[PDB]
This record gives structure tokens, sequence and C-alpha cells, in this order.
RNA sequence: AGGACCGAACCGACUAAUGUUGAAAAAUUAGCGGAUGACUUGUGGCUGGGGGUGAAAGGCCAAUCAAACCGGGAGAUAGCU
RNA sequence: GUUUAUUAAAAACACAGCACUGUGCAAACACGAAAGUGGACGUAUACGGUGUGACGCCUGCCCGGUGCCGGAAGGUUAAUU
RNA sequence: CUUUAAUGUUUGAUGUUCUAACGUUGACCCGUAAUCCGGGUUGCGGACAGUGUCUGGUGGGUAGUUUGACUGGGGCGGUCU
């Protein structure tokens, strides 16, 4: 599923409103993407399905925190 | 963000440094393999002294770095006989995987990814001059010899 | 050669059928054979994905080597089969250590020759190896786009890539299509045309011979409904539209090549 | 050898009559076409409704189809009878 | 040869052949929110789409309209700022 | 202060090169007597491609709808103040 790993985003509805304010249906999808974070502490390349926003916040976080935060709720990485 | 260099790396840091630079430069090449390290408010104060033991050891390794790169110039010279045609036609190719295990099985073992080949390709029989990369300010030149077999 | 049936009944009044008399009668190599499932057209969903695609002969599966992974050996060829799988024929080569593969026959191949494959690899229309070693300018088949993926370049009957200019480390061929491609010199290719180059003059005399190849009956766009194609049906005979596929795309013109990826190995496209 | 010929099984359904609350919710009788192939048939499996399949008739999809059947919205709505 | 099972078997569909066009492989295209699958365990003498429809003689003129394929001199033109 | 010349910074445009992001339906090994997948070592592309948000163009492929009244039946013609 496009769920971030650490923010658990996940994708909205809302509607396509025109100019004659037709209502159509519509998902909003998160920016989703897999990349390969390095660990100091387990000395291993991680890959994790993380969304662009969730990136930034595991810039001041740090990639030793946002894993215990995985681990506290059961999250597979 | 406001990482803090830790290495002899391009002119943008004089080891230990809060600069601007952009987030692409600083992952996958600050965090993963040494050079660098974040700075988020709280290893600012953690590696101000941590400059005078790490830096101080950092200092004496690359002068060992120097060292196996005078000892690999004992040679100035290695020989490879690989196969070959008329008018310096190799039939294979020699690249930097053939260099290491070359120098390995002579002398002090070598890694293949220090090799500095640019330009790059061996496709002529005779004498080649190959860099490597022991130092980011360091380069030592080792005279490469293929002969037709 | 190719031999024009006599019209003693309908239907084969018109059938060209080409022979081949060295072509060897009998069962081929059974090591060499896999199942054979036919799709029909359909995938996993079970829907027809693409059309005209069903029935036709049971076939067999040969083994055919591309990628010709193991070099330096001789090969001496034994006997050319059939191949119901692929236009071109193919031949069984036996190794001078004992193992017997399937390649692609070329068209100077015929029985109770020696071909070598390896680093010297002599110019002689069979052998195999990479483009570095492979003048510029000659005949080549079967070749590659990555080195080692095995033989993704004229496979049919009668076709060949010719080589132009190497210019560094990447080679250009003029593809039988007539466009200009670059691939990376690592690719190993085979010199010389593939077989049988009389694959035109065929022309399978009735409706039937198409029938038992796997092919289904095509339906025209103008004699359908309009629910069932863009083309519709009126009145008797009437288009008026501009000739569009059945799901609504312009026919007739319309470029539908978007790669981007694949692009800067491209220097002139076909004409 | 033949998408050859005549003609049984088999497949199909061109003509006529009967039947039309029928023996039968498309049949019977007399005729008719193909009948070694683009043939036919048994068993099992897959494609599901804005979808499938269709040598294309908007034909078929459980005696129905220009959008199957069942349940729910639902006591839809009806300036109409 | 196929077709409106159950009022239309045909001059309708298909057909081998022909022509145009798209597609260099992780192909085009199609089914799928995607993975993936068919195409195809095939590789331009191949695959898809379109039109015509064995064979023989041929397919004349027009690029203004629509579509398609290229061009860049010049004008307008969104988000953005 | 108007103008311009020259080091050092900041931000745009073009061009070359590099790899660490990313891709790999390239090769090898392991999980593993496994054409899935994952991990590791290389090779080739490479800040391209592709994806997410916004935005312009195209878009009967699809969907919801509209398509007036009088009328010596309706349509056409004519009229509607």
């Amino acid at each position: 599923s496009r769920v971030c790993q650490v923010t658990g985003k996940r994708p909205v509805t809302g509607n396509n409103r025109s100019h004659a304010l037709n209502a159509t249906k519509r998902r909003f999808l998160p920016n989703l993407h897999s990349h390969r974070f390095w660990v100091e502490s387990e000395k291993r390349f991680v890959t994790l399905r993380v969304s662009a926003k969730g990136m930034r916040v595991i810039d001041k976080k740090g990639i030793d925190t946002v894993l215990a935060e995985l681990r506290a709720r059961g999250e597979k990485y | 963000m406001q990482v803090i260099l830790l290495d002899k790396v391009a002119n943008l840091g004089s080891l230990g440094d809060q600069v601007n630079v952009k987030a692409g430069y600083a992952r996958n090449f600050l965090v993963p393999q040494g050079k660098a390290v974040p700075a988020t408010k709280k290893n600012i104060e953690f590696f101000e002294a941590r400059r005078a033991e790490l830096e101080a050891k950092l200092a004496e390794v690359l002068a060992a770095a120097n060292a196996r790169a005078e000892k690999i110039n004992a040679l100035e010279t290695v020989t490879i006989a690989s196969k070959a045609g008329d008018e310096g036609k190799l039939f294979g190719s020699i690249g930097t995987r053939d260099i290491a295990d070359a120098v390995t099985a002579a002398g002090v073992e070598v890694a293949k990814s220090e090799v500095r080949l640019p330009n790059g390709v061996l496709r002529t029989t005779g004498e080649h001059e190959v860099s490597f990369q022991v130092h980011s300010e360091v380069f030592a030149k080792v005279i490469v010899n293929v002969v037709a077999e | 050669a190719v031999v024009k049936c006599k019209p003693t009944s309908p239907g084969r009044r018109h059938v060209v059928k080409v022979v081949n008399p060295e072509l060897h009668k009998g069962k081929p190599f059974a090591p060499l054979l896999e199942k054979n499932s036919k799709s029909g057209g359909r995938n996993n969903n079970g829907r027809i994905t693409t059309r005209h695609i069903g029935g036709g002969h049971k076939q067999a599966y040969r083994i055919v080597d591309f990628k010709r992974n193991k070099d330096g050996i001789p090969a001496v060829v034994e006997r050319l089969e059939y191949d119901p799988n692929r236009s071109a024929n193919i031949a069984l080569v036996l190794y001078k250590d004992g193992e017997r593969r399937y390649i692609l026959a070329p068209k100077g191949l015929k029985a109770g020759d020696q071909i070598q494959s390896g680093v010297d690899a002599a110019i002689k229309p069979g052998n195999t190896l990479p483009m570095r070693n492979i003048p510029v300018g000659s005949t080549v088949h079967n070749v590659e786009m990555k080195p080692g993926k095995g033989g993704q370049l004229a496979r049919s009957a009668g076709t060949y890539v010719q080589i132009v200019a190497r210019d560094g480390a990447y080679v250009t061929l003029r593809l039988r299509s007539g466009e200009m491609r670059k691939v990376e010199a690592d690719c190993r290719a085979t010199l010389g045309e593939v077989g049988n180059a009389e694959h035109m003059l065929r022309v399978l005399g009735k409706a039937g011979a198409a029938r038992w190849r796997g092919v289904r009956p095509t339906v025209r766009g103008t004699a359908m409904n309009p629910v069932d194609h863009p083309h519709g049906g009126g009145e008797g005979r009437n288009f008026g539209k501009h000739p569009v596929t059945p799901w609504g795309v312009q026919t007739k013109g319309k470029k539908t090549r978007s790669n981007k990826r694949t692009d800067k190995f491209i220097v002139r496209r076909r004409s």
C-alpha cells in the first residue's frame, strides 16, 4: 500500500472542482519513494518506502530515533 | 543543513564548519561514508571536544596511507601478459580488477576502487601510466606494461 | 527452392511452397525440447489482450542458444531442423566436448561445417565474438543489446545488421528497419547473414493455411457496429471519420513511441 | 496430395406440407448442404455486466440482452390512466 | 467456409493476396489504481492497427477544410516569481 | 553620486565530465535441490528517466445532460415583444 513508513500518511480522497463547480471524485496521493538510509548503530543499509516529507522529518530526528518509532508500533523495516 | 565537516573534502569546508549545503550533497555522500556528521544542535557541543582526539588520530592514518603509497613504488613497473594481435590490438581488456589482482599477487594489496583510470581504456600494447587515489591531495603514479601473448 | 503448386483444386491454385531438401526429416533432439502452452491471446486475467491469436497446430519449444555463454570451444554442425517457433531455421551443433546445442542457422552454413566461437574467432560465417574484434562493415546477425543478454537483434529470416562505425566505446549499427542505433562494444554477435531468405515467396494459398498458424480472422471496423468499434457503421458502406484504432487512437501516421530513456542510444530514425 | 468429387454415421437447417390451446415454449415428413477438415464431438478449465465473447447479426452470455439475474436504495418518480 | 439459437444463409462477414501506418524490446498495443500478464520465452522476411479483398490490365488530377508528420523567424499564452 | 574596469561571494542559462541518490525485465553468489522476491559483488545508464502536488493543451475513450411553444395531426415554412 502507498503508506509512508515513518509518518504513516495514507492517500486521501477529494473532489475535482472545475470552473462549473462540478464534483468528480479523485485521490490525493503522497510522494512515496523507496530510499536507502545509512545507520551507525546497526551498521546496515535500510530501505524504507518513505514520503518526501518523511525524509525531512528523519533529518532532524535522526535515523536512530525514527527506527525506534517504527519498532515502537511494530512496523517492519 | 548545518553539517560539520570531518575530512579534507573539496573546497567547501575547513575541517569543521557550519555551511549552507543542500541535503542532496549531505545525504548519500557525507552521512554514509565519514567526512562529516549532521549537527542538530546536540552534536555541535559534543563534537567540539571531539576535535582534539579524532582529528589527531585522523592526522596519523593519512601518514600511514602515504607510507603505502611510498612502499608500492618499489617496482615502478608491473608486467602483465595478455592475448593480443597485430598493430597493438588486444582481444580482451584490462580494468581495475586486473590491476588490483596483479598488484595483490605481487606486493602490497590494493583496492580496485582506488585505481584512477579516467581515460581509461587499455586497447594498445606498450607502456601505460595509471594514477592512484591514495589521498584526496596525494596521488601515486605506476607504469603498467601490457605484452601481447 | 520455391514451387508453385498446380491448381488441381481451388484453394491450391495460388499455393507457393518453400522446399528445403537439405532440411533433416525426423524427430528433433529430445533433451532440447520444452513444453509450450498456447495462451490464446489471453493474459492471467483471462481477457483477450491481443486479438486474432488462437488455435493452430501444437508446437514444442526448442531451447535455442542465444547467449553463447561457454566460449573458446570448437563446434561442428550435424543437422538442420525445422523450428515452428520462429521463421528462421535452426542447426544442431555438437561441441567437441560432447555437448549438443541449438543455434540460429546462418545463410552460408550447411551440413558438415565447422564453427569457432572464442576470443580469437576467425572471421567466418557462424562464429560468435564481441563487436570489439569484428571489422566494421560486415553483415552481422544475432546482435545483442547488453553483454550476456543473448541474441536480441536480427533473429528473423533473411535479416542482418550492418556495422557502420564504432566512434568510441559504443558501436553504431544499421538495423534492418533502416534506423541507426548505438550499442556498447561489449555486446557479442555473430558474423554472416541469417538463413533462408525466401520467406516472402510463401503465400499460404488459402484461408486455412493461416488458420493453423495461430491466427484468427480479423474483422474490419467499418463492418462493425458503433458500440463495438469507433468506425462503426451506417446505412451502407460509410466511413466519414479519420482511421483510428478500436480504442480511439489515431492510425495511419500518429507516432506512438514514448520512451525518453533509450532515446540517447538512437541517432537517426527509420524512413 | 487436395480447405478435391459422389455418398452413409455425424454436423447444419435452403424449399414445401402438417402442426399453430401442437407429439414439440421452432418439431415431424418429403426433399437439401458439408461430410479429412477454417470439421465434429465427450470430459475438465478460463474470460462476469458498461463487462465478457463475437468469420460482426449490436448476435450470444441458463426458454430474456441497445446493457443478464437476485437482493437493497424503494412505498424511486408519473402534470399520466 | 461463418452469420441474426426461435420469420432474413445473402450480393452480408471471413479469406489467401495487396497497400499504408505504428513499433529497436523494459517494443508498440491491450488487460490491470499497481505489481504483473499477453504480445512472446517472438525480435522489422517480426508484431499491432487500418482499408481493400483470388487472378489479369490499372489505380488519373487536387494539400484549400480536418487529421498526421517536420520547421523555426516572429506574436499570444498557465502554474511559478 | 552617473558611467565603467578588476579580486572575493550569492543567484540564473548553456556545455563537458564524475558518482553516491535513482533505474536496471545485464552477469555472478547466497537464503534455496526455486526463471518469485530479497541481500551481497560487478557492469551500463545517471541526476536523466520515473513517481507525487499544481498547471496549460488535447481528449465522445467514458459520464451526466439539453435539444421551446403555437400549429385546422406532426415536420417543413411562418410567428413569439
